[PDB]
């Protein structure tokens, strides 16, 4: 690409955002297990959040 | 650090002059062979804190 | 490195190449002694490598493309402006003298490196043992201050002890009348401004200090001008010398190995040329030092290490 | 927070692989994109803070300081690019790298979940700032400031380090989230008194405190413009942020340990404001104004009411923007007259009318003209300190006279009167300089419309 | 007048609250 | 992020950090008791190996 | 502290029981930081010998990154092993001494009296 | 010196350190120290000048007195225990004499009075060997006798070393003496945490060896032995001033550098043991050595200097000196703090 | 107008034996 330097920070954003989602799965020990938002799962659904 | 090379390689570099109860030439006992043997067999494996 | 301690371990000794022809022969004389051909004549009778006399740009001739760098990069000093105004305001006298002494130290390191690495003897012109013969002849003329002489003696004390004196010193007797005659017949308008007391002080520090101290650590051969016209008698005197003075006799492989490790490290040779003594004749300010360094980086072939410059046509740098 | 740290780090290959004429444009563009990205931190809640991971979190205290930090980098790149034009390209990239590294340290200083990671990043911010101030400060004469930095290290950050390791051994954690629920009352004892001084004096020097402000009209003077911008805008506010975190653990001993230092600030803002009436150096005048405004933040944190924390964080954001703009105006005259003397170049409204409009607006925000958030922070701190003691309004209001007095004097001396005759290099305003003044002032004016995003976690 | 008095106060409060300077190793 | 996501992520963070803080205090207490008593696998400073003793009949009987 | 533990089988960098522990992934952020230290080492190596820093010796920078990742992988395995041994000894010591770690009774805040200190 | 003989003598230095590290009998400990001293004496006399002969004589006398005190300690151990195991001692008099003798071998105060002189008289590579490799063997013996070490003696020696290493380097313009007082201060930092946690002692030893090796390798790469010759480095190689900057900032203990790593952990291991005043004043004294480091890099490394014209000759030649492990050691001496829990591999 | 740097007077304070 002739403008390959203008994608260092934006891909560096998205990858960073990617890792944030990657950490959320490591903090899902109380997904649908709190005393405030516990509920039965709707049909065609495996998790309450991702 | 005590890098225990002698036990890792299984060689006897200087364990022999270490105590009086070890194998001496011509089976010569030390004067306190029995006492040192008793104290070594007491303090073996229990650590120095429990040994004191 | 190409040469190092591993080569000394693996068998590269320098007494394996130390023949009778391995002589460091130094030819010395006044400003127009005409010895410039005589040294070359020795280099066509003994089979030795002639080194010309180190000017301002000898370091430029050793590095890069060999071409002389501009005077703001190399030297920052002028011989001809010294000939015009020897008592100048900008301090060109001792700055030129110190640059020439560092050039001679680099040339003498080159001479010992070539001698110890090839076994071929080297003929020099006015080596590091005969540079102060200008300096005191400047200082007897009041061209420089006393602090310049003290700075020069400190630099010489920390640099000349590390080396070996030459095997032979060849001195040429050309008096001040014949020097001035050859100056007027030469045709350089800057060189025709050289005075008589300066040349006489050059000759007095020759005949009274340089040769009476080199007549112990080596063997002097003092010729007049017309008998130095014949190279054959000079070479005949050289080839029948019984070398028995000086520290060349107690040179084993270890001492010459340490000397060869010294002379091949050019920054270690030039280590104490710029000693931390802030003398105004040689002190460059911080902003001018930064400016000339950033301009020397922009010179082609000088930005990186020598095998690492795409502008001059170095290939395969990514695999180096 | 890792969607902000990684673009800030990707500004390093962006600044070292950029073409030589493009390194300001690229870093300014991508740092403005990071500052636009920085608004995703406004996902705050009325009960819970925004808790990203085990390492990073953001309540409504850290979020506006993060947005101001990520906004300050493009402005510093604009402000510092003129006087680095004759600089070496590699040294210019080293300057930009130290700015990027300072932003990198700050944006994970404010989000530090645990307090010793806060300490590491907090004392990590000093090193690129030190190198920026002493390598690009245009003159360095620091014979008295070396001993003062030794005093900062002795009386400040090292007792904080020993105190935080002590809390790590006692409580078992230094997570601020855990310390919200495992906080024990810190009773009256001499051990707890030295504990309070260890937890507070580092942040007291960082604010700065009156009597401890000796570094700040030196370090602001001997610095480049980007260094003065980041000192006034962010690096003072680390002390206030750290006080608002560490005063959770210091209850209830704070309720009688605050009384000396409150006096040191309540009288101190009377003095330093008065000091601004006798300043020959304009940059020193803005420095003593920064001391005179951070004294109120010290008082508002030490009295620990809700209105005082709301006013203190609003005053921190507002004073960051305002004093950064004041240093940029001081530089926009220093780049022309080549001297910081405030009586040298006078009558500049005759020559630069739009720049004098920017001087007028920055002065009116400096003297807390309502409804600006300078006044909102000032006013809420004054209300809370009236609830603390009804006499302090005098020491508030008298300050609010003198704060007006040097604000317009700085306007009247530099911009009004007769122009200086022998100065003829006064160029018209470059579009860069006016853009810098507008990117300071227009966010500061837009925050008057919606101030609720800069009033902290207990709005 | 300053450092000697502050040090003597520190030694007094080390007597009071039990501050150990050559503390015995426990963990 | 949803308030559910932030809320439950906060609860998981708090579980991990409370477990780590309790484990740090237990680590301190375990090291204190093992240094005091010497009956654990830590602070086992060595003594003499009793396999070095010569149990042969010696030159004299009384030993 | 734990020197009586690794004295029965001395001079073992990774013991046999260390193979019961999960090894670090190759995308371990600690190991990625070690590879970044290798890249910094390659850049400093080209800087101190006046080479083009980002250009010269790409094979050399590749061996710097490779060698630091290679050493750091086993260093992280030993690190994880020693913290696992620390927790194993801790838990086995608590289990073998129930008298020293009493289950202290958990009181809710309805019985706990805390002194209220008003901010006024 | 013949390079084969140099290899043999350096292998004998290493062999003496190994014999001290691996042996179970006190006589072999003493033999390893004798071998180490006898082998290191020619490394100091490599250049054959009277300063190296003075330095080697002073080093010989200090290490010989220390070796005789070590053998007297071993002999009193034999009186009161009838055996020879390198373990805890069985008499407080043997404990005091062996702590004194190892303090003389390390150069800790009040026996510090040879370390600035000897390091000044010997070359930079032999000073590197003295300040890094010669610390390994007595720290090993102190690591193995710590059940018998008197706490008051080791803490008195430690804080005396830290104060004297702090207030001795404020006056110094010679780089080798700055490194020597830094050595004395770091040995105080290693031995004060010895009876609390010896793993942090090993951590401080390894981080110190890395930073000291970085500093002496930069000194050999620039051929600078004084402050003022170090100031003339930016006009020759600008990166070397950056590296001595970051490494001297690391040796004083700045965060977030790696040399902040040990001593912070040391404070972290001294407040567990309820010692608050001692690591406090200990790091107060470390602020003084950090403070003259910041004078010695602010006043005389950052802001660029008057140079000399002969330096413009030295622009035309690159460094052919073998800068062995210098980028690796410079990265490790600065950027290692994010890997601070690596210390568990030293347990 | 430019940046200050050490002169000879500043530099000679670090050239003696002791500081
Ligand atoms: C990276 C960080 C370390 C880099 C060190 C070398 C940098 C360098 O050489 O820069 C020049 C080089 C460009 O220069 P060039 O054109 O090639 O030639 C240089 C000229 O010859 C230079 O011209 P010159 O020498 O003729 O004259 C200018 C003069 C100018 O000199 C001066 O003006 C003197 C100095 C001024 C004052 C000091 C300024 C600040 C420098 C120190 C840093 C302090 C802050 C650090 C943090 C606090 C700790 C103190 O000197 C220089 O500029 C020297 C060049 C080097 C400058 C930069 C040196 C950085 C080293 C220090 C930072 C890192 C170590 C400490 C970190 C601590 C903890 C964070 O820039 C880079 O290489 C930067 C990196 C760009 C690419 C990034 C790609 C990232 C890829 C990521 C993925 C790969 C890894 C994957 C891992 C996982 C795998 C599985
Ligand atoms: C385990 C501990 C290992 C510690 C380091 C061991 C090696 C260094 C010590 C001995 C030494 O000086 O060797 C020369 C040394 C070069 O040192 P140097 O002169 O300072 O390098 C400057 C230039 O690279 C000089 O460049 P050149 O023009 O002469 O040629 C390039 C050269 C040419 O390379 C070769 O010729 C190598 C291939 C042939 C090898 C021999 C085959 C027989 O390539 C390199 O030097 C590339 C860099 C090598 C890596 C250096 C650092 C190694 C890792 C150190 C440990 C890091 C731990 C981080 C921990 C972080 C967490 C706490 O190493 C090598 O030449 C080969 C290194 C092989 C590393 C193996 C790692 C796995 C070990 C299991
Ligand atoms: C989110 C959307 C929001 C939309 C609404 C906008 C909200 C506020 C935005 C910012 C407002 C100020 C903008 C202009 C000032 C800065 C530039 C300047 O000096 O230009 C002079 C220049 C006119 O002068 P010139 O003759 O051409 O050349 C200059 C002269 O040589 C020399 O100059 P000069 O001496 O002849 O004249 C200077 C004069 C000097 O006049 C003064 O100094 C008098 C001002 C103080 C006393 C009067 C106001 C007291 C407070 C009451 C009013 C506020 C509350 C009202 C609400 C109801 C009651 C509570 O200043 C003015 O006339 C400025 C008028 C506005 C002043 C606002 C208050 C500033 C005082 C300090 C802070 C006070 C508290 C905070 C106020 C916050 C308001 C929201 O203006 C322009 O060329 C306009 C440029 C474009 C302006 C765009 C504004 C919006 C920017 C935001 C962008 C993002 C959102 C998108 C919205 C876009 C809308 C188009
Ligand atoms: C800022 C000025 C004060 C700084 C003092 C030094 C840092 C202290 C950090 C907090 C340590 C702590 O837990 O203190 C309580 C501890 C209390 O000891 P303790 O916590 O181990 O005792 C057990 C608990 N009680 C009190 C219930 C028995 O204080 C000390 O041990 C001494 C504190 C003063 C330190 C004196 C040396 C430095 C003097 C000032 C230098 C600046
Ligand atoms: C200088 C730079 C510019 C200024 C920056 C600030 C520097 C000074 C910082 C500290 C300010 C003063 C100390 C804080 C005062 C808080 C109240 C207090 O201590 O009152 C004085 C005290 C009254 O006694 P009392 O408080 O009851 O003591 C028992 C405590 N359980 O009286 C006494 O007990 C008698 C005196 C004892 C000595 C106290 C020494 C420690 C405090 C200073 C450190
Ligand atoms: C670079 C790493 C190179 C490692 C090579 C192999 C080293 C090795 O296996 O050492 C064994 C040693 C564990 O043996 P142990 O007797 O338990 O050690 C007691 C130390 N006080 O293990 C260790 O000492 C591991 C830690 C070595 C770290 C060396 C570099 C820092
Ligand atoms: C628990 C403990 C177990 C054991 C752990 C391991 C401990 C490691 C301690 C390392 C001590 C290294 C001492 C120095 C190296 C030994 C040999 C030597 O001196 O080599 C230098 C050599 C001398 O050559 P020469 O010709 O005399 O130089 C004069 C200049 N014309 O050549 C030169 O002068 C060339 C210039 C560069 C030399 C750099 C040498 C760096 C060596 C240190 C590497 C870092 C330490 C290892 C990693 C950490 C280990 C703790
Ligand atoms: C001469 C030496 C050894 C040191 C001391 C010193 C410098 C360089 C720069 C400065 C300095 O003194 C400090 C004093 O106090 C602060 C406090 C600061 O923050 C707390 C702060 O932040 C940038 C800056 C400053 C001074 C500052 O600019 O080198
Ligand atoms: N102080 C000095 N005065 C004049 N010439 C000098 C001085 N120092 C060195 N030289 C050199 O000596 C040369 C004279 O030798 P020649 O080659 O015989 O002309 C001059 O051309 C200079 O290059």
């Amino acid at each position: 690409r002739d403008h390959w330097i203008h994608v260092l920070v934006p891909v560096g954003f998205v990858f960073g955002y990617y890792l944030d989602r990657k950490n959320d799965e490591k903090l899902a020990a109380f997904r649908n297990k709190s005393l405030l938002y516990k509920r039965e799962l709707k049909p065609q659904e495996e998790v309450t959040w991702k | 650090p005590f890098f225990d090379v002698q036990k890792k390689l299984g060689v006897d570099l200087d364990h022999w002059m270490t105590i009086q109860s070890a194998e001496q030439p011509h089976r010569i006992p030390a004067r306190c062979h029995a006492f040192e043997k008793e104290w070594i067999e007491c303090a073996h494996g229990i650590g120095s804190i429990r040994a004191e | 490195l190409q040469y190092g301690p591993l080569a000394y371990i693996l068998g590269e000794k320098t007494t394996k190449k130390m023949t009778e022809n391995s002589k460091l022969i130094t030819v010395d004389g006044n400003i127009c002694s005409g010895k410039s051909k005589l040294a070359k004549e020795v280099a066509e009778k003994l089979g030795l490598k002639h080194f010309p006399e180190a000017g301002i740009h000898y370091a430029d001739s050793t590095t890069g493309d060999g071409k002389p760098l501009p005077v703001r990069f190399s030297g920052n000093c002028s011989l001809e402006k010294f000939y015009d105004d020897p008592k100048s305001n900008d301090g060109n006298s001792y700055r030129l003298q110190a640059w020439l002494y560092a050039s001679r130290l680099l040339q003498y390191a080159d001479a010992l490196e070539h001698l110890l690495s090839t076994g071929q003897g080297v003929v020099l012109e006015r080596s590091i043992y005969s540079d102060f013969v200008f300096l005191e002849a400047m200082y007897r003329q009041g061209f420089i201050r006393k602090q310049c002489v003290d700075h020069y003696n400190q630099v010489k004390k920390v640099t000349v002890c590390e080396y070996l004196p030459p095997h032979v010193v060849i001195y040429v007797d050309v008096p001040v009348s014949e020097v001035q005659s050859r100056i007027q017949k030469k045709g350089n308008p800057h060189e025709m401004k050289i005075t008589s007391a300066y040349l006489q002080d050059i000759e007095n520090v020759y005949k009274g200090t340089f040769l009476p101290e080199m007549s112990e650590k080596c063997e002097v051969l003092q010729y007049s001008a017309w008998e130095a016209e014949d190279a054959e008698k000079v070479v005949e005197d050289i080839q029948y010398l019984k070398y028995d003075k000086g520290p060349w006799l107690d040179q084993d492989d270890r001492k010459l190995h340490n000397l060869r490790m010294l002379v091949q490290d050019k920054l270690e040779v030039l280590n104490y040329t710029s000693i931390p003594v802030f003398l105004p004749e040689v002190t460059i300010g911080a902003h001018q030092s930064d400016r000339v360094f950033q301009e020397f980086t922009e010179l082609p072939g000088r930005k990186y290490r020598a095998g690492y410059n795409e502008d001059v046509g170095d290939k395969w740098i990514w695999l180096k | 927070m890792l969607k902000y740290i990684i673009p800030t780090m990707m500004l390093m290959p962006l600044t070292w692989l950029s073409k030589n004429s493009m390194i300001w444009i690229n870093t300014t563009l991508h740092s403005l994109l990071i500052s636009l990205t920085s608004l995703l931190l406004l996902n705050q809640f009325g009960d819970n803070s925004l808790n990203f991971s085990l390492t990073f979190f953001s309540d409504s205290l850290s979020t506006p300081l993060l947005i101001l930090t990520m906004w300050l980098l493009p402005l510093m790149l604009m402000a510092s690019q003129h006087h680095l034009s004759k600089e070496n390209l590699a040294r210019k990239k080293l300057f930009i790298s130290m700015l990027i590294l300072l932003q990198l340290f700050l944006i994970m200083t404010f989000t530090a979940t645990e307090l010793i990671f806060f300490y590491i990043m907090f004392e990590a911010t000093l090193v690129p700032t030190l190198i920026i101030i002493t390598r690009w400060g245009n003159q360095t004469e620091r014979l008295n400031a070396g001993l003062y930095f030794l005093f900062y290290t002795l009386a400040g950050s090292l007792p904080l380090l020993v105190a935080l390791i002590y809390i790590q051994n006692t409580m078992g954690s230094l997570n601020f989230l855990i310390l919200q629920y495992w906080v024990q009352p810190m009773p009256n004892s001499w051990s707890n008194t030295f504990m309070w001084l260890a937890c507070m004096m580092a942040f007291m020097v960082k604010m700065p405190l009156y009597g401890l402000h000796l570094w700040l009209p030196k370090a602001h003077v001997e610095a480049p413009i980007a260094g003065s911008m980041v000192l006034a805008a962010i690096l003072l506010k680390l002390g206030g942020y750290g006080m608002m975190r560490i005063t959770l653990l210091l209850n209830p001993i704070t309720d009688f340990m605050a009384y000396p230092f409150i006096m040191l600030s309540l009288w101190g803002m009377i003095m330093t404001s008065s000091i601004c009436l006798r300043q020959t150096d304009l940059k020193s005048l803005i420095a003593y104004s920064s001391v005179s405004h951070m004294a109120l933040v010290i008082v508002a944190i030490l009295i620990q009411t809700p209105w005082s924390y709301m006013g203190a964080t609003a005053l921190m954001i507002a004073h960051g923007l305002t004093s950064s703009m004041l240093f940029c105006l001081a530089n926009s005259n220093y780049e022309r007259v080549h001297s910081r003397t405030m009586i040298l170049a006078r009558g500049l409204q005759t020559l630069l009318p739009l720049m004098a409009a920017w001087w007028l607006l920055a002065s009116l925000t400096n003297l807390a003209l309502p409804p600006s958030i300078n006044l909102i922070g000032e006013l809420f701190v004054v209300m809370s300190t009236f609830s603390w003691s009804n006499i302090t309004i005098i020491l508030m209001g008298l300050n609010m006279v003198i704060t007006a007095l040097y604000s317009l004097y700085m306007l009247i001396t530099t911009q009004r009167g007769k122009h200086t005759h022998h100065i003829n290099n006064i160029l018209p305003s470059f579009t860069r300089e006016n853009a810098l003044m507008s990117l300071h002032m227009l966010p500061l004016l837009l925050l008057s419309l919606n101030p609720k995003i800069i009033l902290g976690p207990l709005y | 007048c300053a450092y000697m008095g502050l040090t003597a106060a520190l030694v007094k409060m080390g007597q009071l609250e039990g501050w150990k300077v050559f503390a015995e190793p426990k963990v | 992020d949803a308030p559910e996501k932030n809320y439950e992520r906060t609860m998981a963070i708090l579980q991990i950090e409370s477990e780590k803080a309790e484990l740090r205090l237990k680590e301190l207490e375990v090291r204190r008791l093992m240094r005091a008593k010497g009956d654990g696998p830590w602070f086992q400073y060595p003594t003499i190996d009793k396999a070095l003793i010569d149990h042969s009949p010696k030159a004299t009987p009384d030993n | 502290m734990m020197t009586g533990r690794q004295a029965r089988a001395p001079l073992q960098f990774l013991p046999d029981e260390a193979r019961s522990l999960p090894p670090p992934k190759l995308t371990d952020p600690r190991l990625a930081y070690i590879g970044f230290l290798g890249y910094c080492s390659g850049l400093i190596d080209n800087a101190i010998r006046r080479r083009p820093v980002l250009s010269a010796g790409l094979h050399r920078q590749f061996l710097y990154i490779t060698s630091f990742v290679f050493v750091g992988y086993y260093l992280l395995k030993r690190q994880d092993y020693m913290y696992a041994v620390r927790d194993h000894d801790m838990f086995s010591y608590i289990k073998s001494h129930p008298e020293d770690f009493p289950e202290k009774d958990k009181k809710t805040y309805r019985e706990v009296f805390e002194e209220f200190h008003p901010v006024r | 010196m013949n390079p084969i003989i140099l290899i043999i003598i350096l292998m004998t230095v290493m062999l003496g350190t190994i014999i001290v590290m691996i042996s179970t009998h006190w006589l072999l400990i003493w033999i390893g120290f004798e071998m180490n001293m006898l082998a290191i004496i020619p490394i100091m006399m490599k250049k054959h000048n009277p300063r190296a002969t003075e330095a080697s004589t002073k080093y010989f006398l200090t290490q010989s007195t220390a070796s005789m005190l070590l053998m007297m300690a071993i002999i009193i151990n034999l009186m009161f225990s009838g055996q020879w195991t390198v373990m805890k001692l069985f008499n407080p008099m043997a404990s005091m004499l062996m702590t004194m003798a190892l303090a003389m071998k390390l150069g800790m105060a009040p026996f510090h009075f040879w370390v600035p002189e000897v390091t000044q008289g010997i070359p930079l590579s032999s000073g590197l060997i003295l300040l890094t490799w010669q610390k390994l063997a007595p720290m090993s013996v102190l690591y193995q006798i710590l059940p018998s070490i008197n706490l008051d003696l080791i803490l008195t020696l430690s804080i005396l070393s830290i104060t004297i290493g702090g207030w001795g380097g404020l006056n110094q313009t010679q780089l080798r003496k700055i490194m020597a007082y830094s050595s004395i201060a770091h040995m105080g930092w290693m031995t004060a945490v010895l009876l609390y946690n010896p793993t942090m002692t090993l951590l401080n030893l390894i981080i110190y060896i890395i930073m000291t090796s970085t500093m002496f390798t930069l000194f050999m790469a620039n051929s600078t032995t004084t402050t003022l010759s170090l100031s003339h480095t930016w006009n020759k190689a600008p990166i070397m001033t950056i590296l001595v900057l970051i490494t001297l900032l690391s040796m004083g203990g700045l965060p977030p550098l790696s040399g902040f790593m040990p001593k912070w952990m040391i404070i972290q291991e001294m407040t567990k043991n309820d010692s608050i005043i001692l690591p406090t004043l200990m790091a107060i004294t470390a602020l003084l050595n950090l403070y003259f480091y910041m004078r010695l890099t602010y006043s005389t490394a950052l802001t660029m200097f008057p140079s000399t014209n002969n330096m413009k000759m030295k622009w035309q030649f690159p460094t052919t000196k073998r800068m062995t492990l210098l980028p690796t050691m410079t990265v490790l001496s600065t950027m290692l703090l994010p890997l601070t829990p690596i210390l568990s591999i030293l347990e | 107008a430019r940046q200050w740097q050490p002169d000879v007077e500043w530099a000679e304070q670090y050239g003696g034996a002791v500081m």
